[PDB]
RNA sequence: GCAGUCAAGCGUUCAUAGCGACAUUGCUUUUUGAUUCUUCGAUGUCGGCUCUUCCUAUCAUACCGAAGCAGAAUUCGGUAA
RNA sequence: UUUGCUCCACACAAUAUAGAUGGAUACGAAUAAGGCGUCCUUGUGGCGUCGCUGAACCAUAGCAGGCUAGCAACGGUGCACUUGGCGGAAAGGCCUUGGGUGCUUGCUGGCGAAUUGCAAUGUCAUUUUGCGUGGGGAUAAAUCAUUUGUAUACGACUUAGA
């Protein structure tokens, strides 16, 4: 006897919504939604990873998760104190899409004498998986 | 002008299951259960209190808007169809001839048959949609009662009995004659 | 090992052209994995070998090659200008050339 | 990167996908396009009708059997696309015409081989949410196609099986992925995770 | 016209010996670079005063950035256009962080909606509303809510291949 | 030749059921004027007969909308070759 | 019946190549929604989780990958043979059973490689064919000419004849 409406969980524009910077000079540094100017257009400041205060378009910008209590229009110390209090960086590198950007930039960070030890160690591992596959 | 979010208010009685998946709804009440795919709006339903429900677009122009209130009249006319009913009454309107409305049986399809509209000898079949039963007014003269859980299929059979009694090549103002919806209306409502 | 590759795939796509007049002299090679003039700037220089076969054997080999090499970038999605000895023959627009890593840089 | 490309056709628009399976085939590589009958047009049913009502008008006058052929299937709709985007009158657009096959529904070998997309072509990426479209099946039996009941049978048969494949390979996925997290926090595991894999 | 860049442009309309010390007639004016800033001062001055550039000269050319680039501000524009039939005036609101962003919004604006040129437009004034509620058009009045946010719906991710292997989904 | 816009007015009253002055804007090449661009080292020159196809600006037939459509008969119009 | 024809295996030639050079690696559906895992009252369920590209996954060390000695394990994989089931949309493939027979880089060893001389695709694929060897299999028609007239300008059609 119960109404169940499957409520479709979006990342919101909102101020304070962390988001990632995907084109440009900054390409891959987090950033917090400051203040929104139009549906296109928010005012992004990322000062702990080196993001200027700016007017970026919401399409070089893939919002995060993450959401941390932001007062709008918040001056870069503000947005700092703030960043740095709610431990933003911390709660990013913890999630499964931080670390995919990591392992794939030590992947292609990589020398050859590692790739070789990639292939050996896989083989290694491939001997103890394939022999408990059978056992179980 | 591209509206930032619009929001309408469907209310969900007591003793109603207002299921909702992607867009098929689903609205179980008293009187049985009625389901609308409503996949061709683009609208967001989140549940607020099990007695309420909104419905939300964002980033919606006046034409996609527009259907927000069409989608909530619609959900609300599952939720009065299925705890009150509808019931359109129709009456038979004729000059000379009297129209003979009855009820037959054609290879289990249940059809209203018309005889005698305007003298014709031939006989009006209507079908009769699923879930619309109907019954003829007694201490009423000449009234059929379309009743059903969906406003749309007890309206569209009542358009179909009427649309079937049309006069052709004739001056239809002075040839009246037909049947026509009276009423519009529930079965149990006081 | 399997894999005894030491080149990167490559299609031999068209002559140099406007919209109604070819060069010969001029190839454009799409490199597999390129996507960018700037990846294609690694490449630049790169010897490109087109390998065939033939049914005369003529040093005892059935197998012949058109050297040449990458010249410069072509557009902005990364095909290449290459300009070989004797020209493609036009008969393998959407064939497979070799792009080896000597001249090696890297 | 294939020997030949499978191209589930699915939600596709038809000029986007002819589009990028013409370029493809004039740089050389083999082309299936399967379930062809779900090819989505853009703009409404009506439209797209009219617009065919509009080619079956035109033929040779004098012989009509010599004329714009008008083929009804969905694949050959397809392929008329993608026909004037190949310079099909030259040996090179006869050469990448050979490699291409269309097909409705998935047929054998392509049944139990993988179906890819192409992202330009797709209509839930390309289109705006509200935009009419039609689909290449229904277009094509209001046009004349006699198989769209076969079509859709055959595809339902499919389905079943290869739903009972699926069954089978989220059990053994299921277990080869127990058995690799077991092999998690070994040496082995710890010294990959250094490096990447 | 990357972005609008505004200058002070200052003229004086030379010196003769009647008068010496003439007025210095001074403008702002937003264009691409001091080539067409002193060619828009002219144009406009002759639309002003008994002036032209052969007996004038321009004392001063300045870019005048925007005091604070990274507040976000609400502007009215007041614009005098050419339509294809008449000449007319408009009030628009642009909500931007500069001066020369909302110019070339409104320019993008004028173009799509109205088909004008730069040509045809006359910008009038831009000035920041310093206060909300004297904020006048509604499609900027949207924004200007307490606690706003609004999600992106039907995310559309750009692939760098031709083949995708996976039927993407538009969550976000 | 055929349409359209405005509407003083005709239509017992009532501009627009049906018409519609004074103006005004167009379509088509099925008439006729205008050109002399092709043909003067032959494009056989009207009409008819025969036979095929195409257009719709629909006379009839099918289905309808409007009337100053009671019925009958008409009149205006739509899809429609 | 100048021992013809066809199939399988290997050997040698000729023939070419719309263009191999680790692997085409299989749910369906929705996208204003889903995938996976788990739990229960098995649902349009609860909880967790993931995406933000395949930049993945699998494979991948060895004279183009030689010979040989062990340790650990009873796994992986190739080859033929074999048991059973499934697949007709173009099935001609998918999954299994048992033994044999190699290989194993899961781990530790021994021997070899050179001189293709500083690079020359430095030849490793899969199509058709022929010829030859040794193992099977089968033992017809059609056309002309004669004839019919259900056909016909001629062909063709349709009939008949040991
Ligand atoms: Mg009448
Ligand atoms: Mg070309
Ligand atoms: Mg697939
Ligand atoms: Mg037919
Ligand atoms: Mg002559
Ligand atoms: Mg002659
Ligand atoms: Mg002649
Ligand atoms: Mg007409
Ligand atoms: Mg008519
Ligand atoms: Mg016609
Ligand atoms: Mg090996």
């Amino acid at each position: 006897t119960d109404s169940i409406v499957k409520a479709s969980n979006w990342r919101l524009v909102e101020v304070g919504r962390v988001v990632l910077i995907k084109k440009g000079q900054s390409a891959g540094k987090l950033a917090a939604i400051v203040e929104i100017i139009d549906q296109k257009k928010v005012l992004i400041d990322g000062p702990k990873a080196g993001v200027p205060r700016q007017a970026i378009n919401l399409g070089q910008v893939v919002l995060t998760p993450l959401t941390f209590a932001l007062p709008r229009g918040a001056r870069t110390a503000t947005v700092s104190k703030k960043w740095a209090a709610a431990a933003v960086c911390e709660k990013w590198a913890a999630s499964s899409w931080a670390k995919k950007i990591a392992q794939r930039e030590r992947r292609a960070a990589l020398t050859d004498f590692e790739r070789f030890q990639v292939m050996v160690l896989r083989k290694q591992k491939r001997y103890t998986v394939k022999k408990a596959l059978a056992k179980a | 002008m591209k509206y930032i979010q619009t929001e309408q208010q469907i209310e969900v009685p007591e003793g109603v299951t207002v299921s909702i998946k992607s867009r098929i709804v689903k609205v179980v009440g008293p009187r049985g259960t009625l389901t609308k795919n409503l996949k061709h709006i683009d609208v967001t339903f989140t549940k607020v209190n099990n007695q309420l429900i909104k419905v939300a677009v964002h980033n919606g122009g006046r034409k996609h808007v527009a259907a927000l209130r069409t989608v909530k009249s619609l959900v609300d006319n599952m939720i009065t169809g299925v705890t009150k009913g509808y019931k359109y009454k129709m009456r038979y309107v004729y000059a000379h001839f009297p129209i003979n409305v009855n009820i037959v049986e054609k290879d289990g399809a249940k059809f209203i048959e018309v005889r005698n509209f305007l003298g014709d000898k031939k006989i009006r079949n209507v079908p009769v949609r699923d879930g619309v039963t109907i019954e003829f007014s007694t201490n009423v003269k000449d009234e059929i009662v379309l009743s059903g859980n969906s406003v749309e299929d007890v309206s569209q059979n009542a358009a179909d009995l009427q649309q079937i009694c049309r006069v052709r090549n004739k001056d239809i103002r002075k040839f009246l004659d037909g049947i026509y919806v009276s009423h519009k209306g529930f079965i149990t409502e006081d | 090992a399997e894999s005894h590759r030491l080149y990167v795939k490559g299609k031999h796509l068209s002559y140099q052209r406007s919209k109604r007049v070819n060069n010969p002299n001029v190839s454009l090679i799409k490199i597999e994995g390129v996507a960018t003039p700037q990846d294609a700037q690694f490449y630049l220089g790169k010897r490109i070998a087109y390998v065939y076969r033939a049914s005369k054997e003529v040093r005892g080999s059935k197998i012949r090659v058109m050297w040449g090499k990458v010249t410069r970038t072509h557009g902005n999605s990364g095909v290449v200008r290459a300009t070989f000895r004797n020209n493609l023959p036009a008969k393998t627009f959407g064939a497979s050339v070799r792009i080896f890593l000597y001249p090696s840089n890297i | 990167v294939e020997p030949v490309v499978v191209i589930d056709g699915k939600g596709h628009l038809v000029g986007r996908l002819a589009s990028v399976v013409a370029k493809q085939l004039l740089n050389g590589q083999k082309i299936v396009v399967v379930r062809a009958e779900e090819l989505n047009i853009s703009g409404e049913f009506f439209r797209n009708k009219l617009k065919y009502h509009d080619f079956l008008r035109k033929a040779t006058a004098f012989n009509k059997t010599r004329g714009p052929f008008h083929f009804r299937a969905p694949s050959r709709i397809f392929y008329k696309a993608l026909r004037g985007m190949v310079s099909h009158k030259t040996a090179r657009g006869k050469a990448a015409l050979e490699r291409l096959k269309v097909f409705e529904g998935i047929p054998p070998p392509y049944d139990k081989k993988k179906r890819v997309v192409v992202p330009q072509a797709l209509r839930v990426l390309r289109l705006k949410p509200g935009r009419k479209y039609t689909t290449l099946g229904k277009l094509s039996t209001s046009v004349g196609w006699k198989y769209e009941d076969v079509v859709a049978k055959l595809e339902a048969k499919r389905k079943v099986s290869s739903a009972e494949y699926y069954a089978k390979k989220r059990a053994f996925t299921k277990k080869v992925a127990s058995a690799n997290a077991t092999a998690a926090e070994s040496d082995v595991a710890k010294q990959l995770a250094a490096l990447g894999y | 016209m990357a972005h609008f860049k505004e200058y002070q442009v200052i003229g004086r309309r030379l010196p003769t010996e009647s008068v010496p010390e003439p007025k210095l007639f001074r403008m702002r004016i937003f264009a691409s670079n001091e080539v067409i800033a002193k060619s828009r001062y002219w144009y406009f001055l002759q639309k002003l005063h008994k002036v032209k550039k052969a007996s004038g000269e321009i004392v001063s050319i300045n870019q005048i950035n925007e005091a604070h680039p990274t507040k976000v501000k609400n502007f009215g524009v007041w614009v005098r256009y050419d339509s294809r039939s008449g000449t007319h005036n408009m009030y628009k609101e642009i909500r931007d962080v500069s001066r020369v962003a909302a110019v070339e919004t409104l320019y993008q604006d004028m173009a799509a909606r109205h088909r004008a040129r730069f040509r045809s437009i006359h910008i009038l004034k831009v000035a920041e509303i310093e206060k909300t509620a004297d904020v006048k058009r509604q499609y900027v009045k949207q924004f200007l809510t307490k606690d706003l946010k609004f999600p992106l719906p039907h995310r559309v991710q750009k692939s760098t291949k031709t083949f995708s292997y996976k039927r993407p989904s538009t969550f976000y």
